[PDB]
């Protein structure tokens, strides 16, 4: 708790540029408001009058729909002239420099006696308010013609924070007195006096509007249309009063900026709705209240950092829509009622105006736990997360921000055929509740969406996409038919994140049934109708269900939604997500039987070879070595839920087949002293274990495998138990004299092997000792992250189409991918397959190596990594990068409990595929940005290479092994001799593996090592790119230690031995290798 | 161009062919020699041999020896070869490096003789074979490809087997 204050005064002194920018504006206001003070008065008239006064002028005037008529109106206008101040963050001087640019505010206020005392009939005081402004920019169009700045601004109708019902003039300029640099629109914004009426009329509730609804939209939006100075008169009060207010205000709307909630409007589908004046006016309520005791929660004599902690403290512990607020008075105290209103609430004495009214319940719904996670992501002392609570934008991709999105296509034709067209219902008290359809059928959608999800996702958004808040002077409103309306949108983004526990729960139950049936009850089988069903189960329970049917491509959350919106809003209706589909049809279908009905959350494959290991596991632990076994335990990926074809009973050509298991015996003396004696020792215990399993449990086949991965130990022998139920598995011995004879290797190796024979421990503590405690903590870990395993599935999937995976590590890519779900902050845990994966993607993008480690805590929610094992783990990455600054052979430094060192999974990489990675990743975020999710979009990230790459040697085995791998577009035994696995399985990776153990010096290899994963649709097809070292740029001339193969042609020069080389490897593979391409 | 035959400190450039790829439309592949003696056992009297193929085992380094014996007569006693670390399996031996006994560069290989008629006979004779194949490339004796590779190497998926190494782990404890 030091850099805080240090990164207060960084990102204001990156936020402050306030003489350059800002003085030429205030020139130009000076010059706008004396222009807006020398336009004059204008008196009595009737708008069946003045329809023909703006019949064919330039000018329109906007309105709210029906448009007025002269018989109920029998109306009349008048034109006098307010003194305008400023207002805001102009006026609190919180400019922000977006290169989007932020705005300005404005007064224009009006007098008295003008109009009378009863605005609350049918929207005709906002009817005065727009011919008001109509007549006031008609002759600034003509103080435009006649003060010659025709050229360069320009003049717009809009609407006024997104609301259809409040119009404004901005001017925004386009290409001494034109200008373009710093943030750019104006705004020609209204008001009404402070004191208008008697105190009966401004709780929301009332009605006096036509055929009692409320208007809480309407008697808001008069409310704060009415005061926009209230707000700065106790607001300047609160500036004398505290210090700490414009660091305040300045860090809390960057805040809320980097998460995209904006002030314009929640109803009409944006998330928003709550914004930084809002935010303000609360922090001055808390600061003069908070408590029921009158607690003052913040105190105003110190410092900004600390009253943003209070004030983000108490709006998300406190909860303000479902039940009951603090209100405040301010001409000051606050107090708690616990009347819930179904609405975001705070209420005033003397304004009586209810704030957050602009801003829905879904909103303020996701805003609070927002606020929670941002609690829980500054109340850590042990990290340093200034960059996710203040730096990076998390609104700005569309689906890291959300788990689901699908379309919701509208072909509704037009407003008369919305009545046929439209589900729902078209009447005078809901479009005088909801004052648009736009806003209306909005909320509709986010009550339809919530009730046929309830608990299966934890929140909603919606948005009209497309939706547009300004419209020139040519037509009265928007009127643009996009996407088969003529309505303000062309489709809707329907957005959630969801509860990842009850995803593909395929019960949705409702009541319980009694004979005279409840009224929710009626309620649930309204809703669902056909689907609907009485039920019993296994419990002997009655209640009201209905069912679905889970499939590996379409998640049951998209065919609920489906029902859901083609019964109770349209028929007509179109919903998709293709991409959802895409990739879950790129994740591999098991052959397995009705594995096409599966879920993708289903880990019963994983379930059965745990099953058939535990058969083994008593059958083993019931015999009798002449050293008993110790323990026993499973090490290997589908142990830790992580292989990518699950495994089906009886696949050879699967490499994650055989699975790693480690057995260890008691802590015996009689090891011998010397590493083969101690390799033919275990081997000796194997052995026997094998003949006495074939002695009598006859149906597991069992045969040795030579292991090759510890380098230098020629001796490591493993078993291969083939179990009945259709499973291998890898049995490998572990003593107690394994590592301190390695290390006593180390001790006498000669004084230039060090660094080697280190080596060769760390591939030994990363296959023995630590790949233990990996396998518990990701075992222990995938049933609270219950997406894991499929986002390291088809992450692995990615991997290996980019065909990486044969120098990174299985461990390494599942530490990568397991940090955004143990620290996925700033944004929310994956609650889909999609933003588990771009997210992993964003991240190793965003992630940089040399500065900046990669500590995670692999603990569950709600052990964990304390300071000073953080501090250590900060302590051995710095003395790794200063000795050695660039990264020329340890390349990703990633770290938890169970790896304080961190060399240990990340060793024997290249640079140039670490960097592969990098910038594959960045290329890929580039390309998302660009374009967004998409099929092809999709499909090319996912296709394999087309790069920079200089060798393709392509391949073929002569019999396609996706029906013996195990993914189907039958093999179910074991032939007579335990050979035919050899050429039932492929030979690509190990050969692959000696030519870069030979070659590693001149040039590095590669190859998918799963053929058919991704080689086609017959599961035959593998490439073998080559990549020269940046060593061999030139022609060397021979030295003794150069490592090269040679052709030279003159005296001194030698070249690659080219065209020898890789018909060498074609006469190493000439069966499989079948075509060469250079680049 | 082919006719440098020489290189700075004694090198001698030894090419032949490479067989026919289903995929490639005269690859050429080459060895460089020198000799070297010293006092020790088989150190002694010996050719370096850089630029070997993969897996050069015995019987086809010994067939290129019995095509040479076969053509010009000359005096060869080698039946054994030396010191190819072929893909990097035996840099360190970590069994005399954590044991009580068996004590007592990079890509290159280490073929004895035992006479200095057989060395200087060898020496000038590739020699002359190397000048004979940089002026015309054409038709020397070539690389016969019984195939070693499938059979002697071809053994990652193959078990081991049981009585072998049931008889390797009892002699060795023995």
């Amino acid at each position: 708790s030091n850099i805080f204050k240090l990164q207060i005064d960084e990102l204001l002194e990156q936020v402050k540029l306030k003489q350059k920018h800002v003085l030429k504006v205030e020139k130009f206001l000076h010059k706008l408001y004396d222009i807006l003070q020398e336009i004059p008065d204008w008196e009595e008239k009737s708008l069946a009058e003045v329809d023909s006064f703006f019949k064919n002028k330039i000018v329109s005037v906007p309105f709210v729909d029906p448009k007025p008529i002269p018989q109920n109106t029998n109306y009349k206008f008048n034109y006098k002239k307010p003194d305008i101040s400023l207002i805001g963050s102009f006026a609190l001087k919180a400019g922000i420099y977006q290169p989007n640019g932020s705005s300005i505010d404005t007064l224009l206020t009006m007098p008295k006696e003008l109009f009378e005392k009863k605005d609350f009939l049918n929207f005709r005081c906002l009817h005065k308010r727009s011919v008001y402004l109509a007549y006031l920019t008609h002759h600034l169009l003509i103080l435009l013609k006649k003060d010659k700045l025709d050229s360069f601004l320009q003049l717009e109708y809009s609407y006024f924070d997104n609301d259809p019902l409040l119009p404004i003039l901005r001017i925004s300029c386009s290409k001494d007195y034109n200008f373009y640099k710093t943030r750019f629109s104006i705004n020609l914004l209204i008001g009404f006096p402070y004191k208008v009426f008697e105190p009966k009329k401004l709780l929301p509730n009332r009605n006096c509007i036509r055929i009692l609804p409320a208007t809480p939209l309407y008697n808001f939006s008069v409310l704060s249309s009415s005061t926009h100075e209230n707000y700065l008169k106790y607001l300047y009060k609160t500036k004398k009063q505290t210090e700490s207010f414009v660091e305040a205000t300045v860090l809390g709307r960057l805040w809320l900026q980097q998460r995209g909630f904006s002030s314009n409007m929640s109803h009409s589908g944006s998330l928003g709705g709550f914004g930084t004046f809002e935010f303000t006016i609360l922090m001055a309520a808390l600061l003069n209240g908070g408590g029921i005791n009158s607690n003052k929660i913040l105190l105003h004599g110190f410092s900004s950092y600390q009253l943003f902690k209070g004030v983000i403290k108490y709006l998300a512990t406190m909860d303000l829509c479902h039940d009951g607020h603090l209100q405040f008075h301010s001409n000051p105290a606050s107090k708690y009622i616990d009347e819930g209103f179904q609405t975001p609430t705070l209420f005033d004495k003397s304004t009586k105006v209810n704030i957050l009214t602009k801003m829905t319940v879904s909103s303020y719904q996701i805003l609070k736990e927002y606020a929670g996670e941002t609690l829980r992501m500054l109340n850590n002392v042990v990290q340093d997360q200034f960059s996710n609570i203040f730096l990076t934008n998390i609104s700005r991709f569309d689906n890291l921000k959300y788990d689901l999105c699908y379309d919701v296509q509208l072909p509704l034709g037009k407003y008369n055929n919305l009545e046929t067209s439209l589900a729902a219902t078209f009447g005078s008290m809901e479009r005088v509740k909801f004052i648009t359809l736009e806003n209306f059928l909005a909320h509709k959608i986010t009550n339809v969406a919530r009730y046929a999800l309830g608990d299966r996702i934890k929140y909603i958004q919606i948005e009209m996409v497309g939706q547009k808040s300004d419209f020139p002077i040519t037509k009265r409103k928007v009127y643009s038919n996009t996407g088969g309306n003529h309505f303000n949108f062309d489709f809707v983004r329907v957005k959630l994140i969801v509860n990842p526990s009850e995803c593909d729960k395929l019960v949705t139950k409702g009541p319980a049934h009694s004979e005279t049936m409840s009224t929710e009850a009626a309620v649930f089988k309204n809703f669902w109708g056909i689907k609907s069903s009485l039920r019993r189960f296994k419990d002997g329970s009655i209640t009201h269900c209905c069912v679905w049917s889970t499939s590996s491509s379409e998640p049951i959350i998209s065919s609920i939604v489906n029902f859901a919106l083609q019964k109770h809003v349209s028929k007509k209706a179109q919903i998709s997500n293709e991409t959802i589909k895409k990739f879950h049809n790129f994740l591999p279908l098991p052959n397995l039987p009705s594995s096409a009905k599966t879920s993708v959350l289903n880990l019963s494959s994983f379930f059965n070879l745990k099953k058939s290991f535990d058969d083994l596991y008593k059958i083993i632990f019931q015999m009798k070595l002449p050293l008993s076994v110790k323990s026993i335990l499973p090490v290997g990926s589908a142990f830790r839920y992580t292989s990518l074809c699950q495994p089906v009973p009886f696949a050879y050509s699967d490499p994650d087949f055989f699975q790693d298991v480690i057995l260890e015996f008691e802590t015996s003396p009689k090891w011998p002293d010397e590493i083969t004696s101690l390799e033919k020792a275990k081997t000796a215990f194997l052995l026997k274990i094998q003949e006495e399993l074939s002695a009598n449990s006859s149906t597991y086949r069992s045969f040795f495998s030579r292991d090759e991965s510890i380098p230098y130990n020629l001796e490591i022998v493993t078993l291969n138990i083939l179990t009945p139920e259709g499973y291998g598995f890898k049995f490998r011995v572990l003593t107690e004299r394994d590592e301190i004879l390695y290390l006593r290797a180390i001790a006498n190796a000669r004084n230039e092997l060090k660094p080697e024979l280190e080596a060769t421990f760390l591939k030994f503590t990363a296959k023995y000792l630590a790949s233990v405690r990996h396998t518990r903590t990701l075992e222990n870990i995938s049933h609270s992250y219950q997406f894991y395993s499929p986002v390291v599935r088809l992450f692995k999937r990615w991997l290996d189409t980019h065909l990486l995976l044969g120098h990174i590590t299985d461990e390494l890519a599942e530490l990568i991918a397991i940090k955004p779900f143990v620290d996925p902050a700033p944004y929310f845990i994956p609650g889909s397959l999609e933003n588990g994966f771009l997210k992993v993607l964003k991240f190793i993008s965003q992630w940089n190596w040399k500065d900046d480690p990669l500590i995670l805590d692999l603990v569950k929610p709600e052990e964990r990594l304390t300071l000073a094992q953080y501090k250590g783990i900060q302590m051995n990455f710095t003395n790794l990068r200063n000795s050695d600054p660039n990264g020329t052979h340890l390349q990703f430094f990633v770290a938890s409990k169970n790896d304080p060192s961190g060399i240990l999974y990340s060793s024997g990489i290249p640079l140039p595929i670490a960097t592969r990675l990098t910038a594959l990743a960045k290329v890929a975020v580039n390309l998302l940005q660009t374009h967004g999710l998409n099929q092809q979009t999709i499909n090319l990230l996912f296709t394999p290479g087309l790069k920079d790459y200089d060798f393709v040697v392509d391949l073929r085995t002569p019999i396609g092994l996706k029906s013996s791998c195990g993914i189907l577009s039958a093999p179910s035994n074991f032939p007579e001799n335990l050979n035919d696995l050899s050429e039932k399985m492929d030979p690509t990776y190990q050969l692959v593996k000696y030519l870069n153990l030979k070659y590693k010096n001149s040039l590095i290899l590669s190859s998918r090592k799963y053929i058919g994963v991704n080689g086609g649709e017959k599961g035959d097809k593998n490439v073998i790119t080559g990549l020269i070292k940046p060593l061999f740029k030139g022609a060397h001339k021979f030295r003794v230690n150069l490592d090269c193969n040679v052709k030279p042609v003159d005296d001194e020069n030698v070249i690659l031995n080219k065209e020898a080389i890789f018909h060498e490897i074609a006469a190493f593979g000439n069966d499989m290798v079948i075509n060469f391409e250079t680049d | 161009i082919e006719d440098i035959s020489a290189m700075k400190n004694g090198f001698i450039v030894v090419p032949f062919k490479l067989p026919d790829h289903k995929a490639l439309p005269a690859s050429l592949h080459f060895m460089f020699a020198k000799r070297h003696q010293s006092s020790n056992s088989n150190e002694s009297d010996c050719l370096f041999l850089v630029n070997l193929p993969l897996l050069s085992n015995i019987e086809h380094m010994k067939k290129f020896v019995g095509q040479l014996c076969g053509k010009y007569d000359t005096v060869s006693h080698v039946e054994e070869l030396l010191y190819n670390d072929e893909f990097g399996l035996h840099e360190v031996d970590l069994s005399a490096l954590t044991s009580d006994l068996m004590s007592s560069p990079r890509n290159t290989a280490l073929l004895k003789f035992v006479d200095a008629a057989s060395i200087n006979n060898c020496w000038n004779a590739l020699k002359k074979y190397s000048n004979l194949h940089a002026k015309h490339p054409n038709e020397l004796f070539e690389w016969t490809y019984t195939t070693p590779s499938f059979t002697t190497f071809v053994n990652f998926y193959k078990p081991l087997d049981i009585d072998y190494l049931k008889e390797d782990i009892h002699t060795h404890m023995a």
